[PDB]
């Protein structure tokens, strides 16, 4: 039982087997994408004001 | 991109070239602009004021 509990919790926390994951990978990917798109929008804005 | 287009329209004012055959004082707008450009250029040459 102890071995099973340990294996289940570990599988959940280490989805890619090597790294403890605190954020949902799907969410982490979206944050990065949103940050990149905002940086582009800020360039276009600066360029037009200039 | 749309805002950039608006900025462009404000700077070029394209509506001034829409009636070419219209004469006022015996000359067209273009002719008047040309007269203006020659005069502005002559003034700028006299007034040493190198633009």
């Amino acid at each position: 039982k102890l071995d099973s509990h340990l294996k289940e919790l570990r599988d959940f926390m280490y989805p890619e087997g090597n790294t403890l994951m605190l954020t949902t990978p799907e969410l982490s990917g979206e944050f990065h994408q949103l940050g990149s798109q905002l940086e582009k929008l800020n360039h276009i804005t600066v360029e037009i004001l200039g | 991109k749309e805002v950039q287009a608006t900025v462009m329209d404000w700077w070029e004012q394209p509506v001034q070239l829409c009636l070419p055959s219209e004469e006022r004082g015996g000359l067209t707008l273009r002719q008047w602009r040309e007269r203006w450009t020659v005069a502005v250029t002559a003034l700028q040459r006299a007034t040493g004021s190198r633009s």
